[PDB]
């Protein structure tokens, strides 16, 4: 059975001010969102990283 | 707040659709055990 | 006999999404015998065409020049112009002619409408482009399925319920100017889907939630002064996300052809849902 | 949770056809996937069926359940294996679903 | 309807919040590590 | 053969061959009275051509002035021009006030007066106490776009029961056996090309009408009078098919519809001087006169010279008098109709409109119960066994020679549920059904597949367009009988033309051009009966009005005349004719004797 398909609407609809309104709102608070974890990612990544070794050293 | 990033991720994410209510509640339920304990542990 | 094929499938799919994406917006042209100094005088329309009942058939846009001069100066005309001169194998729903049935719903020109109350650009330069509604399924050409529209619209139950008998079964149900005008401007849906096909909750989530169209129904026969079962439908259109998932884009009440208002609508029934919920421990103590 | 197998079913279709899905588009439905879907049509018409006496249940279960076997309906062309494996739901069901 | 002590609720719950990020981003206590190549010396 | 098409049997205690009005109706009665009941529609319920009438339903409810529906009952057998069968009319009017009753209960809106009863509002052809009580308001409208609100609210209470839909399915025939019972029918289902045989006792056949036959016609697209096709090819005669209304007012140049309301509101018919002239041929209700009489005064000022617009074609109709809040509030979709298909603002300017095909008063013959009928070989007529044409595919003979205007919805909903309870009467719900014929649809699949293949030398639009244009020049408002048979021999030729048809898709996935092959066959046959109808006649009656003979002849013409198409393949029409009924259901209501006055 061939499967059916669609043509994604975003692709082919003329862009409009109500999307545009809408979609910064939602942006801003993902942005918020994101940057607030990926400082706490951030931060421990960085902690987590050793100590600077001497010059060709083994152990 | 869990439930609108729980929410988000239901709207955007195909397969996360697979997990039931049940599923979320234990993971709200977990996840706020862990804030409990997070917040209680940093003091100590 | 057959084997795994997850391989074969995943670099067809990735190489096939490549080269549509170099190649994308294919278009083949219906009569490429055409002096260019003919063009000049005649108009471009890139219609969509694909039959998933013939195997060999792929999707793919198609070029018709046709005089805007020979024909009325809407979508749904220069369709079936196209259709009867040109080529009559394309396909597409219409009946009414006058913008009523709601059936030539499609993408007229990047924006959902009814194509028979639609013109188009008049410029010779700038090309038309129309293809049928963005989400929805496609059977053939500007054909697509709407059955989970209306098997959404069976779920609301859209029929007058009322608990209490008429008084006496030879008068009309009574109902004042105000609780009629309170209608006004509601039941005036065609059940186009134009709207619901541009609502990106549902496009998320065609099934867990209903379409502006359908919810739009549920707040007609609510708000409606006849009926009786006002918490009931309340109560049922309040489960999991058949409304909670509304985000108030508000571009249902901007593609309305009919003029229509749904988000507010909507909007209505958000807040009736609050109160539910409210007085629902409120009241009951 | 029979509810919860048609809905995966139908899950497996939508993750199919969606058009994220640039490295798993499948042109045409392999065979394990259609034979999970006649088996599980034909256990739900068996339920139907077992719940003749019942005729709010028997409501519900179609009006629930049923409505992914009808969107499961409407993903797929009409050609190939497409009549057997909705013989049975082409009786009643697909009528009620449109 | 009326909630006994809301405020209080209130009040707990952004005192929670402020907390938990506190120490889960360590906004306050940031690194100067980085800084100290830019920066004069005494003594 | 032709067994490669899929064939799909099933088997209902009823089935209703059309979702209109009355095709919902007849459905969602005969669920209530206990039959397992199928549907089966070309489109999906909500977009019949219901849906677009904008005028109100015509009942006898005493809201707005004192009515009787008596008074219904002579203003409808006026308005018919005594070719209407009296039993049929009583019956309609007196179940109307109940009729009208039950689809509010139902839910729909109806435009409230300030005490709260239900508006009504003028019409074209009403009045009170017989003819002499002046214009009487009993139309009962909801807004400008009653027909949208009453199919939806129809449709909705469908949906409250179990009427098992089927959506987008095209009846190709219907299976009758040697004895002239309608076994069922066969139909295709246009998503997949199937083919399904339903068996059934009753077949509801209300399909609509041709009003696609014209150039020039309200009619949807979709309205090719399939329901009147399969009884000629089925064999069973057609009625009245010379008699088509054309309603006075439509938008010049699209065809779209003016509500005729809006004449009962205030609206004003004009010629190029600027001035209402209906007076002169309506000197009594002035524009609310009937429809045929106000088409032909329009005609007739055209004809004069007096053209309202460029190249003198059409005539102004005026509704900038009325006060802007009673347009918004009565005549929204009209308005807004004129100003997308016109660029006219009804508010301040007039609009354009000329006579336009609108409504067929023909259709399959019926009784007065819905029930099919045609006349056997003696002359008399006798019942078909399992066929119940209802609403405007049947010539149920309530509309007569002219539809009085707004009546069909009350036609349809009366009608749909008198089928239904018909067939409560007649058959029982545990009946086992017999087995179809030995050939049950060999036939069907001839045509079907003839069709699909086809390679002939003209192209289906072409043979359309010729068939329309011949239809308008030579069966419009005014008749002429060498006219006539000029364009019945147009109609041979088209006709001869048609057994060559070439078709360009050869797939079964949404056919349009397959569909509208067929459609254009039935057209085709619809034409040719209602031309040679037409031409018989001699007198002018109703609607059918004749330069030749502007009399009408009561003596010899008060008969409705049946048309055959027998050997469709040969495609030779032969009329016949059925003598009017002058009998009432009860005593209650004295039949109206023929009068000589039709305004
Ligand atoms: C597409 C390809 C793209 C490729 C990209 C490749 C990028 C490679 C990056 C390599 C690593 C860089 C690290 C920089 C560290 C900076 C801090 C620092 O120096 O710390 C010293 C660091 C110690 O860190 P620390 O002090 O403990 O804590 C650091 C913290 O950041 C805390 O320090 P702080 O407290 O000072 O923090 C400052 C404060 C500052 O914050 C603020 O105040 C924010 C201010 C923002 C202002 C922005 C203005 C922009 C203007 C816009 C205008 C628009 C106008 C539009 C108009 C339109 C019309 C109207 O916070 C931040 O900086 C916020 C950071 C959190 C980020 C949140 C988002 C994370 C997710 C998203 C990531 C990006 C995705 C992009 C995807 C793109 C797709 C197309 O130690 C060092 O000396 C290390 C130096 C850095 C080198 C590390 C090397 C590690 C190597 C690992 C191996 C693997 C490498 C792989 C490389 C691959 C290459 C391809
Ligand atoms: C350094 C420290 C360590 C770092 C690594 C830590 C890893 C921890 C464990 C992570 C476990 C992840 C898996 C479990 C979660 C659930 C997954 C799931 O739904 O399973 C089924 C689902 C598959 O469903 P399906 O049915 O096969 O797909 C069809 C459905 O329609 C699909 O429907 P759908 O909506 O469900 O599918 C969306 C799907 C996404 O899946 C997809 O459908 C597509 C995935 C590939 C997209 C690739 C990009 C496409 C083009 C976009 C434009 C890019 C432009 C770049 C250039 C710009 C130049 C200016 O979303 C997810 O996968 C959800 C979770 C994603 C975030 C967590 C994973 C992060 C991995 C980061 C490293 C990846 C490897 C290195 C890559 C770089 C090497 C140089 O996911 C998978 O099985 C795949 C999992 C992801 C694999 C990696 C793909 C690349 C992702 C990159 C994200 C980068 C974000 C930025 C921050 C990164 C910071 C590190
Ligand atoms: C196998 C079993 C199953 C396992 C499943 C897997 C997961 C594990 C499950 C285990 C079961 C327990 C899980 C933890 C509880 C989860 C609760 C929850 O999710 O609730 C959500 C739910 C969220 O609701 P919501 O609507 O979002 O509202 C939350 C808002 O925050 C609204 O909050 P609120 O407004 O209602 O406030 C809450 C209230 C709660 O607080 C209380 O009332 C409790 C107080 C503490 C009691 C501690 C008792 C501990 C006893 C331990 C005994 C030993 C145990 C040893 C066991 C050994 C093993 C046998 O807060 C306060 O009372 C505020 C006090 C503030 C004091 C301020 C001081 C002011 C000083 C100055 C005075 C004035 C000076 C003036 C000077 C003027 C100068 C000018 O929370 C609540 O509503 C309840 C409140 C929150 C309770 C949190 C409790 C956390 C406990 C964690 C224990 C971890 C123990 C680990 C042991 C490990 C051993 C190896
Ligand atoms: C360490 C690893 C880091 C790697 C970084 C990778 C970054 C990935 C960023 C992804 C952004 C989001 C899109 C992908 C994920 C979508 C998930 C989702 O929910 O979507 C589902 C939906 C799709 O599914 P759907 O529309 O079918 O919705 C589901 C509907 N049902 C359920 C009915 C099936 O959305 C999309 O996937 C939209 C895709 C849009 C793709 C846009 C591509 C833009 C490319 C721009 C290139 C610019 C180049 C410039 C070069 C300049 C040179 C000079
Ligand atoms: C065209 C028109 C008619 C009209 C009107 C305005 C316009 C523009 N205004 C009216 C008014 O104000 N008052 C009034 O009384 N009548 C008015 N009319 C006329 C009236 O509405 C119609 O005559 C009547 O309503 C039509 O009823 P009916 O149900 O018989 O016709 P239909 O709605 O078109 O129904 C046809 C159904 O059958 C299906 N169909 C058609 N062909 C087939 C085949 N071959 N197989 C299967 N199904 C078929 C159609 O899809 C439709 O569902
Ligand atoms: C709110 O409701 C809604 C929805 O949810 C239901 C929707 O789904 C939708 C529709 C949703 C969709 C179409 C979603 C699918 C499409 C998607 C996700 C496409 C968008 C993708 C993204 C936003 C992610 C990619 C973008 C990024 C990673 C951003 C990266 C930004 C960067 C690097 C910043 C670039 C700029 C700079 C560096 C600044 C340079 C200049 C300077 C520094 C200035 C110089 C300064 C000095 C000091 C000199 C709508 C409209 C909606 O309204
Ligand atoms: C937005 C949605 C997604 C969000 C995701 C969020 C993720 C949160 C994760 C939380 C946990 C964080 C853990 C951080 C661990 C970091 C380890 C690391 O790589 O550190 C760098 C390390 C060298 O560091 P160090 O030894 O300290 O030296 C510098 C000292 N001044 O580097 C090394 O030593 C290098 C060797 C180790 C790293 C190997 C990595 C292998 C990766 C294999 C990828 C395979 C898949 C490829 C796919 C594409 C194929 C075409
Ligand atoms: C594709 C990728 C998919 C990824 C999916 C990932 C899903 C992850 C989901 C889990 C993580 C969610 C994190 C949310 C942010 C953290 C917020 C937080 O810290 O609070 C958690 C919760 C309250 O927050 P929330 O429930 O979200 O909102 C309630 C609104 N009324 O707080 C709690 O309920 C915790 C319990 C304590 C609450 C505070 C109690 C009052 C505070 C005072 C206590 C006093 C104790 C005694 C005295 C001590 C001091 C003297
Ligand atoms: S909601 Fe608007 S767009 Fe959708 S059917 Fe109704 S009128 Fe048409
Ligand atoms: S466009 Fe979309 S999500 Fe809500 S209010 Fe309007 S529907
Ligand atoms: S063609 Fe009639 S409403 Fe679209
Ligand atoms: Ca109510
Ligand atoms: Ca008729």
């Amino acid at each position: 059975m061939r499967t059916k398909l669609y043509n994604a609407a975003y692709f082919l609809l003329n862009n409009n001010e109500s999307f545009g309104h809408s979609f910064g709102i939602r942006l801003k608070i993902v942005g918020l969102n994101t940057w607030i974890v990926g400082y706490a990612v951030s931060r421990y990544y960085f902690s987590s990283l050793r100590v600077k070794a001497a010059q060709d050293e083994r152990f | 707040m869990f439930k609108e990033l729980i929410h988000i991720f239901r709207t955007y994410y195909i397969t996360f659709r697979y997990l039931k209510k049940s599923n979320i509640n234990f993971l709200k339920n977990l996840s706020y055990t862990l804030i409990a304990y997070y917040l209680i542990i940093n003091f100590q | 006999a057959e084997s795994n094929d997850a391989t074969s499938i995943c670099l067809e799919s990735i190489s096939g999404t490549i080269k549509g994406l170099q190649k994308a917006n294919y278009v083949v042209e219906h009569n490429p015998n055409l002096t260019s100094e003919e063009k000049k005088h005649l108009k471009q329309f890139l219609v969509y065409r694909y039959n998933p009942a013939d195997p060999h058939d792929q999707p793919k846009y198609v070029s018709y020049w046709c005089d805007i001069k020979k024909f009325p100066p809407m979508f749904l005309d220069a369709i079936l112009y196209i259709k009867n001169e040109l080529d009559p194998t394309l396909s597409i729903r219409r009946s009414c002619r006058e913008g009523i049935c709601g059936s030539c719903a499609v993408n007229c020109d990047g924006l959902h409408t009814l194509a028979c109350i639609s013109g188009f650009n008049r410029d010779l330069s700038k090309p038309t482009i129309i293809t049928p509604l963005g989400h929805m399924f496609i059977l053939k050409d500007l054909v697509v399925d709407m059955t989970n529209f209306y098997a959404q619209y069976k779920m609301i139950e859209p029929y007058l319920k009322r608990k209490t008998p008429k008084p006496d079964a030879n008068k009309e149900y009574p109902q004042s100017p105000e609780q009629r005008a309170l209608l006004d401007g509601l039941y005036e849906c065609v059940l186009c889907a134009a709207c619901s096909t541009s609502c990106p909750s549902y496009w998320w989530h065609p099934d867990r939630y209903l379409g502006p169209a359908i919810l739009q129904q549920a707040y007609r026969w609510i708000v409606d002064s006849r009926d009786e079962y006002t918490q009931e439908r309340i109560e049922r259109i309040a489960e999991d996300v058949r409304l909670d998932d509304c985000q108030q884009i508000g571009m249902c009440s901007f593609t309305c052809p009919k003029g229509l208002n749904p988000q507010l609508s909507l909007k209505n029934l958000m807040d009736m849902v609050k109160d539910f919920r409210q007085k629902r421990i409120e009241q009951e103590v | 949770e029979f509810y919860w197998e048609l809905k995966t079913i139908y899950l497996e279709l939508s993750r199919g056809v969606a058009t994220s899905n640039f490295h798993n588009k499948r042109e045409v439905t392999h065979s394990i996937i259609e034979s999970d879907i006649k088996n599980s049509i034909h256990k739900y018409i068996q339920l139907i069926d077992d719940l003749k006496d019942y005729p709010e249940w028997q409501h519900k279960v179609r009006e629930e359940i049923g409505y992914y076997a009808h969107m499961i309906y409407t993903s797929v062309n009409h050609d190939g294996n497409f009549p057997e494996i909705f013989k049975e739901f082409n009786k009643v069901d697909s009528l009620y679903y449109f | 309807l009326p909630i006994r002590n809301i405020q209080f609720a209130r009040y707990h719950y952004l005192a929670a919040v402020t907390v938990f990020t506190y120490f889960a981003t360590r906004c306050c206590l940031l690194d100067y590590k980085k800084y100290y190549p830019l920066a004069s010396v005494k003594k | 053969l032709t067994d490669k098409y899929t064939v799909i049997d099933h088997t209902y205690d009823a089935i209703v061959v059309g979702a209109g009005g009355a095709g919902l109706r007849a459905a969602f009665g005969l669920v209530e009275e206990g039959f397992k009941t199928a549907c089966i529609t070309k489109l999906f319920p909500t977009r019949s051509h219901t849906v677009a009438a904008q005028g109100g339903i015509n009942a006898a409810l005493g809201n707005m002035t004192e009515d009787d529906w008596k008074w219904h009952f002579y203003d409808t057998v006026k308005g018919s021009d005594w070719l209407g069968d009296q039993d049929a009319i009583q019956y309609m009017t007196r179940e109307a006030p109940a009729a009208v009753l039950e689809l509010e209960s139902y839910g729909l809106p109806f435009s409230r007066t300030p005490e709260g009863k239900i508006y009504q509002r003028a019409f074209g052809g009403q009045s009170l106490k017989f003819g002499k009580g002046g214009q009487a308001r009993r139309t009962a409208c909801a807004a400008d776009r009653t027909g949208h609100a009453m199919l939806h609210t129809l449709f909705g209470r469908s949906l409250a029961y179990n009427c098992n839909f089927f959506i987008e399915y095209f009846v190709i025939d219907l299976i009758m056996d040697e004895e002239g019972a309608c076994r069922g029918v066969i139909c295709m289902s246009m998503a997949d090309g199937s083919i399904h045989r339903i068996r059934a006792h009753y077949t509801v056949l209300a399909a609509g009408g041709y009003g696609r036959s014209y150039l020039s016609c309200t009619a949807a697209h979709t309205c090719t009078g399939d329901g009147m096709a399969l009884a000629t090819r089925a064999g069973l005669p057609l009625e009245d098919p010379e008699f088509v209304q054309f309603h006075p007012t439509g938008i010049y140049g699209s065809g779209c519809l003016m509500t005729e309301g809006c004449r009962g509101e205030g609206g004003i018919l004009v010629n190029s001087n600027g001035e209402a002239f209906m007076e002169k041929y309506a000197p009594t209700a002035k524009d609310l006169a009937s429809r045929d009489v106000v088409s032909r005064a329009m005609t007739i000022e055209i004809l004069e010279g007096r053209g309202v617009g460029p190249k003198k074609d059409h005539i102004f109709l005026q509704l900038h008098h009325l006060s802007p809040e009673t347009l918004h509030q009565r005549l929204p979709g009209i308005s807004e109709t004129a100003r997308i298909f016109a660029g006219v603002d009804v508010t301040k300017e007039p609009a354009p409109v000329v006579p336009t095909v609108h409504y067929n008063m023909g259709g399959v013959p019926t009784n007065w119960k819905t029930e099919v009928i045609t006349q056997d070989k003696n002359g008399k007529d006798k019942i078909v066994p399992g066929l119940l044409a209802a609403g405007e595919n049947a010539c149920a003979s309530v509309h007569g020679a002219n539809r009085l205007g707004a009546n069909s919805l009350l036609d349809i909903v009366v009608f749909g549920r008198a089928a239904a309870k018909l067939v409560k009467e007649k058959l029982k719900p545990g009946t086992p059904h017999k087995d179809l014929p030995k050939n049950a649809g060999e036939q069907a699949l001839a045509r079907l597949d003839k069709y699909r293949f086809a390679n002939g030398e003209y192209t289906t639009h072409h043979v359309r367009t010729a068939m329309q244009e011949t239809m308008q020049r030579h069966a419009a408002v005014f008749r002429i009988e060498k006219l006539m048979a000029e364009g019945v021999q147009k109609l041979d030729h088209i006709y001869e033309q048609s057994k060559s048809l070439k078709t360009f898709d050869r797939g079964l996935v949404w056919n349009t051009d397959l569909i509208e092959t067929l459609e254009l066959e039935n057209l085709l046959l619809c034409s040719k009966q209602t031309l040679l109808a037409g031409l018989l006649r001699k007198e002018s009656r109703g609607a059918h009005a004749r330069d030749d003979f502007k009399e009408r002849d009561d003596k010899n013409w008060m008969k409705h005349s049946l048309t055959w198409i027998k050997d469709v393949n040969t495609g030779k029409t032969e009329v016949t004719y059925r003598d009017v009924i002058n009998h009432t259901l009860d005593s209650e209501v004295t039949p109206v004797p023929p009068a000589k006055r039709s305004y």
